[PDB]
């Protein structure tokens, strides 16, 4: 029963600061890669950002290089994306999902979670 | 053994693949996920372990298929392929490994959790039966012709990209048959045992039942399975379900007659499950009037399934 809440997103100017948040139960989260994805209205669902389990590795698509910043945290089960420097095009409906990705930044996991909304604009 | 291939991790190429789970078991090889630790992406990678040089041989013509339908948005995409020895192999049998992008999963699995909402809408059926055909038009466009044999809803793949997407070419073949009567019994026998392994019992066509018909077995055995899967989208049951050899030679099936809710494709249905393959619709006949259907219901048949993408 993989269950999943995002939270911390709101309506944010261009080149402002969020920090989304999601806490994950019903599986074993340290032996698990976990990803960032959202849902941009007119395009769908894009895989964002990625971890492994240890968080020896992190992966991130090339619109959010070196701007994003995914990180987790085992001991809580919990799920961090750190977002700077928003354009327009980062606004959408994130969720956060398991494992990756596949051909161009298509996620493997459909997000059953509700997610939390990134609104950019003045 | 190939059950403690998972946690290890596999080179191909510039790629280092950690093998996450498995997805399909099969008597001679078995299907895992494997994701990229430098890029994050995952594939699907399926690892034959065998001696016998007949099931060797067939994987590697398997991978020339593939390699040749790449490009095709309704077609699972090569990645890459490797040769392992028995001798380098831990399991003292030669390995091969065959690597393809991940997708969803089978869209049988995702039909079965999506029964509770009700029926499939007639539009569904016609996107799924579509994108279905325009992966087999491909495959009977490229020169020889690569004819399928093994079509069926296990073989069809929902993309992530929410699309229909072909998987399975272990069957696959350029060779077509023209029996006549300077052929011996024995020769149709030999020819028929060699073809039944390759096919589902329930979706073997006729003239590879009854070899004294003098009918051709060519491209023309995807369009009987073709009629089966349309068949099995609609009634949800199988036409020929029995397997009964006799209902399958003589083409005795039957239409649900109160049917008011995928009535446009008794015409197709018809059309594509004849008995004699010479008489059964072309890939670019079928292809053709699927387009008129979808054109009649305001409906593009390319776009993605999001009914069925939506579904956890
Ligand atoms: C994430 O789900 C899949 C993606 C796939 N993507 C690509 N290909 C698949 N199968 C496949 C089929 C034939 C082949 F020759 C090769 Cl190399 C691979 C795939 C099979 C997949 O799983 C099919 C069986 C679904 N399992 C059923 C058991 O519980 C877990 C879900």
């Amino acid at each position: 029963q993989v269950q999943l809440q995002e939270s911390g997103g709101g309506l944010v100017q261009p080149g402002g600061s969020l920090r989304l948040s999601c806490s994950a139960s019903g599986f074993k989260f340290n032996d698990s890669y976990m990803s960032w994805v959202r849902r941009v209205p007119g395009k769908g669902l894009e895989w964002v950002a990625g971890i492994w389990e240890d968080s020896s590795a992190a992966h991130y698509r090339d619109s959010v290089k070196g701007r994003f910043t995914i990180s987790r945290d085992n001991a809580k089960n919990m799920l961090y994306l750190q977002m700077s420097s928003l354009k327009s095009d980062d606004t959408g409906l994130y969720y956060c999902v398991r494992r990756g990705y596949s051909g161009d930044y298509r996620p493997i996991n459909n997000p059953s979670s509700q997610g939390t909304q990134v609104t950019v604009s003045s | 053994s190939q059950s403690d291939f998972v946690g290890q991790t596999v080179e191909l190429g510039e790629l280092r693949l950690r093998v996450r789970r498995v997805l399909a078991e099969g008597g001679f090889a078995f299907v895992y996920e494997a994701q990229d630790v430098g890029s994050g992406r995952e594939y699907a990678l399926k690892r034959l372990l065998s001696n016998e040089e007949e099931k060797n041989r067939a994987i590697i013509q398997e991978v020339c298929f593939m390699k040749k339908l790449s490009g095709h948005p309704n077609i699972v995409q090569f990645c890459s392929a490797a040769s392992i020895g028995k001798e380098e192999s831990d399991t003292g049998q030669a390995e091969f490994l065959l690597l393809t992008e991940l997708c969803k999963g089978q869209l049988v699995e995702f039909l079965k959790k999506m029964e509770s909402r009700g029926p499939l809408s007639c539009d569904t059926v016609l996107k799924i039966f579509y994108q279905t055909c325009r992966a087999v038009q491909h495959m009977h466009r490229q020169k020889p012709p690569i004819i399928h044999r093994d079509l069926k809803v296990e073989n069809l793949l929902l993309s992530n990209q929410g699309t229909i997407k072909l998987c399975d070419f272990g069957s696959a073949t350029t060779i077509s048959h023209y029996p006549d009567y300077s052929w011996s019994a024995q020769r149709r026998a030999l020819v028929e045992e060699e073809i039944t392994r390759n096919t589902t019992p329930m979706y073997r066509t006729p003239e590879i039942i009854d070899l004294y018909s003098n009918f051709p077995i060519g491209e023309k055995q995807d369009i009987w399975a073709l009629g089966c899967i349309l068949y099995l989208l609609c009634f949800r049951q199988h036409p020929f379900e029995d397997g009964a050899k006799l209902r399958i030679v003589n083409g005795k099936y039957s239409i649900p007659p109160h049917d008011t809710q995928y009535t446009v494709f008794h015409s197709l249905i018809r059309a594509m499950l004849q008995v004699n393959p010479e008489e059964r619709l072309s890939i670019a006949e079928v292809v053709h009037q699927l387009q008129e259907i979808a054109a009649a219901r305001n409906v593009n048949p390319k776009s993605p399934i999001t009914e069925l993408l939506e579904q956890n």
